[PDB]
C-alpha cells in the first residue's frame, strides 16, 4: 500500500 | 433484550452465511482470491462466537498506544523504504494517538516541531526528510501533524509565503498539480494542495482555477474517481477528489448520484470492510478512504437541501465496518492492518482507526448519533472527514491562520 | 559496475575515487523523531548522495551513485530527479536508461517514481515502440496493476496507438472476466475511438455485456459496465432492456439485477413515465427487498433511495  | 455482557453481531447472524461469494461455477483469479479471504474471515468471525454467548468486542488501545509511542521516536530498518516519507509517518502516528485520545508530552511535541522544521524546504513545502526536495505528500502530512499539535509554536513553523509560491510552482494550466517539481500528476496532488492551502489560509482566486473541472474529468463510468481522466475508479483517488472539491465548494461538479451508488457498493457484503476497487480484495485502510466518502456526500447533499437524508446514520453499514476492523484488523501485539495474515504498519494503524471513528460517529447540523460497538471504551475521538485530523484541531488551525493575510495578496 | 549485494561491493567511504569529497551526514536534530536505524550501507550511500547533491556535482561518479541510492530506496523522488538532471547534463544514452528502468519496474512495479521516470524517457525520446509490450508483461504478472494501466492509457492516447487495444481487452476479459481494470480499459478504448453514440456500437456492447452477465450472473463488473454505457442517456430510454431483465429475474434474482431494476424505475419516474403510481410502488417494493434481504449491507442506502423516490414522485 504505497501512497507516494 | 440482551444482558450487557453479550452483544449480537451482524457478521454472526445465521443468514450472514448467505453472503458468501457465488462464483457461478466459473473460476478466475479474482474469485479464487476472494474465496480464500472469505474462508479465513469466516474462521475469524466464528472465533468470537460461543453459541448464544457473544462477548463485547474490544479495541486493544493500550497495545496500540505502546506500539505508536515507540514508533514516534524510533523505527527499525524495515522502514528504510519510507525514508522519503518521514513527515508522513509522523502524521500517521500522531493522528493515531490523537484518535486514541493519548496525550502528546510537551517535549515530544517540541521535538516533532523541530524535526518538521528541518524537513521544510527553502523553496516552500516539506520534503520526505531533512534536505530532501519538497513533495505534496509529506507537505500535506507535515501541515496536518503541526495542526494536531496545535500550538502557536507548531503553527508558526510553516513558511506560508514560500508554501504558496511552491504550490504555484506545481500548478498546471489544465487545473492539475504536479506532486513535486518534475514529478507525476494525479488527483492526490489536488487534495494535498487544497488541504494545506485552506488550513493555512493561502488560497488565492487563481490558485485553483480549473482544478474543480479537472477533478470532475477524473470521475468515470463507474461513478467513482480515478487517478487521472480515463482511469479506473479507486477509493483513495476518490477520497482525494471529493475532499478537494468540498474544500473548493465545488462538489456539484460531480454526478453525486453515481458516486454515492459506487462507494456504497464498495463495502463487502461478507467481510463488512471496504475494497479499493470493484472486484478486488477487502483492506482495512479503505475503511477510511471509502467510508470517509459518506460523511462528505452527506454534507454535499445536505447543502443541496436533500429531504431524504438520514438524521442519524451514514449511508454505509456502520456496524459491519466496526466488526471487520475490531475482529479482523487488530494485531495482538499492537497496531492494526490490512487483513488477517498481513503484518501491521503505521499506515494501516492510522487509517483503520480513522475509519473506525467515522463508523462510530454521525453528525449533521445539531444532530449527533453515536454507535460504539463493543465495550464503551472503544469510542474514539472524532475525525474531520475532509482533513482527517480532529475537528477541534481543524477549527483551531483555521481560526489561527485566518488572522494572517494571504501571502502578498489582497 | 558493482551492485549493493555484490561480494566485491565497497562502501563509498572506502573508495579511493571518492576520497576527495566529504560525506554529508543527515541532520535530524539532537532529539530525533521517527528516526530510522539505517544499515551501515544505506547511510553510507546517502551521506555521499547528500554530498553530490549539495555540491550539485554533475559527474559520472554521481550518476553511478544514484543507481545504488535507488536500489536502497526506489521511492526517494529526490534521487530520481537528480538522476534525470544528470542524464541530460551528461548526455547519457536514453535507450540504455530505458533498459535500466525496465528492469527496475519489473522489480518494483507499484512505485510511483519508476513509472514517472519511464514516462519522462518516452517523452524525451518520443519513442513508444517498446511500451505496449513491456506493459503487457507487467500486467501478465499483476493484471490489475494501477500504474501499469495508467501508463498504458497515456501511451495509447499520446501516441495514438488504438488499433489493437480492443483485441487486447478481449484477450484479458477471456482470462478473467472479473477484471474491473479491463472493463475500464474497454470503456476507455471505445469512448475514444468510435464512441458510444453509434447505435450499432452500443448494441454490440450491450449484447456483449448481457452475454457476459448470463455466463457469470454474479460478476459485478459486467453489471456496472452495462449501467455505465447507458446511464448518461438514461436507463429508461431502453424499454427492451427492462423486459429482458424482468424475464431473467425469476431465475436470476441477484442483488445486481434487482438493483438495476430500481435504477431503471428511478429514471422512468424522472421522465414522466406512464403508470407512475405502479412504477413507484414496484420501486419501493424492491428497495425494501434489497434493504431487508437481498442487499442488507446497503440497508441505509436503499432506505435512502426509498425516501428519495417518495420525495420526488408521490403526488
Ligand atoms: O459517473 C458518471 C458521471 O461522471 C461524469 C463526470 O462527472 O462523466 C464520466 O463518465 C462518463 C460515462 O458515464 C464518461 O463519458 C466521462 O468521460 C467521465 O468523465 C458525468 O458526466 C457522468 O454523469
Ligand atoms: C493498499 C493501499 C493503497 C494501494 C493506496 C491507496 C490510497 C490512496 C491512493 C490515497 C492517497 C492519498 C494521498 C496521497 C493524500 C495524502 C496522504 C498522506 C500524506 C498520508
Ligand atoms: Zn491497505
Amino acid at each position: 500500500c504505497v501512497l507516494s | 433484550s440482551s444482558p450487557v455482557w453479550s452483544e449480537p453481531l451482524y457478521s454472526l447472524r445465521p443468514e450472514h452465511a448467505r453472503e458468501r461469494l457465488q462464483d457461478d461455477s466459473v473460476e478466475t483469479v479474482t474469485s479464487i482470491e476472494q474465496a480464500k479471504v472469505e474462508e479465513k474471515i469466516q474462521e475469524v468471525f466464528s472465533s468470537y462466537k460461543f453459541n448464544h454467548l457473544v462477548p463485547r468486542l474490544v479495541l486493544q488501545r493500550e497495545k496500540h498506544f505502546h506500539y505508536l509511542k515507540r514508533g514516534l521516536r524510533q523505527l527499525t530498518d524495515a522502514y528504510e523504504c519510507l525514508d522519503a516519507s518521514r513527515p508522513t509517518l509522523c502524521y500517521w502516528i500522531l493522528h493515531s494517538l490523537e484518535l486514541l485520545d493519548e496525550p502528546i508530552p510537551q517535549i515530544v511535541a517540541t521535538d516533532v516541531c523541530q524535526f518538521l522544521e528541518l524537513c521544510q524546504s527553502p523553496e516552500g513545502g516539506f520534503g520526505g526528510g531533512p534536505g530532501q526536495y519538497p513533495h505534496l505528500a509529506p507537505t500535506y502530512a507535515a501541515v496536518n501533524a503541526l495542526c494536531i499539535i496545535g500550538t502557536e509554536e507548531a503553527y508558526d513553523i510553516i513558511n506560508r509565503e514560500k508554501l504558496l509560491q511552491y504550490l504555484y510552482s506545481l500548478k498546471q494550466p489544465d487545473g492539475s498539480f504536479l506532486m513535486h517539481v518534475g514529478g507525476e500528476v494525479d488527483v492526490r496532488s489536488a487534495y494535498c494542495a487544497a488541504s494545506v492551502a485552506s488550513l493555512t489560509n493561502i488560497i488565492t482566486p487563481d490558485l485553483f482555477e480549473g482544478t474543480a473541472e479537472w477533478i470532475a474529468r477524473c470521475q468515470n463510468w463507474e461513478g467513482g474517481i480515478g487517478g487521472v481522466p480515463g482511469m479506473e475508479a479507486h477509493g483513495g483517488y476518490t477520497f482525494c477528489g471529493l475532499a478537494a472539491l468540498v474544500i473548493l465548494k465545488r462538489e456539484r461538479s460531480l454526478n453525486l448520484k453515481s458516486l454515492l451508488q459506487w462507494v456504497t457498493s464498495r463495502q463487502m457484503r461478507f467481510e463488512g470492510g471496504f475494497q479499493g476497487r470493484c472486484n478486488k480484495l477487502v483492506d482495512g485502510c479503505y475503511s477510511f478512504w471509502q467510508a470517509g466518502l459518506l460523511p462528505l456526500l452527506h454534507r454535499a447533499l445536505h447543502a443541496q437541501g436533500d429531504p431524504a437524508l438520514s438524521m442519524s446514520h451514514w449511508m454505509f453499514h456502520q456496524q459491519a465496518l466496526q466488526e471487520y476492523i475490531l475482529m479482523c484488523c487488530q494485531c495482538p501485539a499492537g497496531g492494526l492492518l490490512d487483513k488477517p495474515g498481513k503484518s501491521r504498519d503505521f499506515y494501516h494503524t492510522c487509517y483503520c482507526l480513522s475509519g473506525l471513528s467515522i463508523a462510530q460517529h454521525f453528525g449533521s447540523g445539531a444532530m449527533l448519533h453515536d454507535v460504539v460497538l463493543g465495550v464503551p471504551e472503544n469510542a474514539l475521538q472524532p475525525t474531520h472527514p475532509v482533513y482527517n485530523i480532529g475537528p477541534d484541531k481543524v477549527i483551531q488551525a483555521t481560526t489561527y491562520f485566518l488572522q494572517k493575510p494571504v501571502p502578498g495578496f489582497e | 559496475f558493482v551492485s549493493l549485494d555484490s561480494p566485491s561491493y565497497v562502501l563509498y567511504r572506502d573508495r579511493a575515487e571518492w576520497a576527495d569529497i566529504d560525506p554529508v551526514p543527515q541532520n535530524d536534530g539532537p532529539n530525533p523523531v521517527v528516526q530510522i536505524i539505517y544499515s551501515d550501507k544505506f547511510r553510507d550511500v546517502y551521506d555521499y548522495f547528500r554530498a553530490v547533491l549539495q555540491r550539485d556535482e554533475r559527474s559520472e561518479r554521481a550518476f553511478k551513485l544514484t543507481r545504488d541510492a535507488i536500489e536502497l530506496n526506489a521511492a526517494n523522488y529526490t534521487v530520481w530527479h537528480f538522476r534525470r538532471v544528470l542524464l541530460k547534463s551528461l548526455q547519457k544514452d536514453l535507450h540504455e536508461e530505458m533498459n535500466y528502468i525496465t528492469a527496475i519496474i519489473e522489480e518494483q512495479p507499484k512505485n510511483y517514481q519508476v513509472w514517472h521516470h519511464r514516462r519522462v524517457l518516452v517523452e524525451w525520446l518520443r519513442d513508444p515502440s517498446q511500451e505496449l509490450e513491456f506493459i503487457a508483461d507487467i500486467l501478465n504478472q499483476d493484471a490489475k496493476n494501477y500504474h501499469a494501466w495508467q501508463h498504458r492509457q497515456w501511451v495509447i492516447q499520446e501516441f495514438k496507438l488504438w488499433d489493437n487495444e480492443l483485441q487486447y481487452v478481449d484477450q484479458l476479459l477471456k482470462e478473467d472476466v472479473r477484471n474491473n481494470s479491463v472493463w475500464n480499459q474497454r470503456y476507455f478504448v471505445i469512448s475514444n475511438t468510435t464512441g458510444y453514440n453509434d447505435r450499432a456500437v452500443l448494441e454490440r456492447e450491450v449484447q456483449y455485456t448481457l452475454e457476459m452477465i448470463k455466463l457469470v450472473p454474479h460478476n459485478e463488473s459486467a453489471w456496472n459496465y452495462l449501467k455505465g454505457i447507458l446511464q448518461d442517456r438514461g436507463l429508461s430510454k431502453y424499454p427492451n432492456l427492462l423486459n429482458q431483465l424482468l424475464d431473467l429475474q425469476p431465475s436470476h434474482s441477484s442483488p445486481y439485477l434487482i438493483a438495476f431494476l430500481v435504477d431503471i424505475y428511478e429514471d422512468m419516474l424522472e421522465n414522466q413515465c406512464d403508470n407512475k403510481e405502479d412504477i413507484l410502488n414496484k420501486a419501493l417494493e424492491l428497495c425494501e427487498i434489497l434493504a431487508k434481504e437481498k442487499d442488507t449491507i446497503r440497508k441505509e442506502y436503499w432506505r435512502y433511495i426509498g425516501r428519495s423516490l417518495q420525495s420526488k414522485h408521490s403526488t
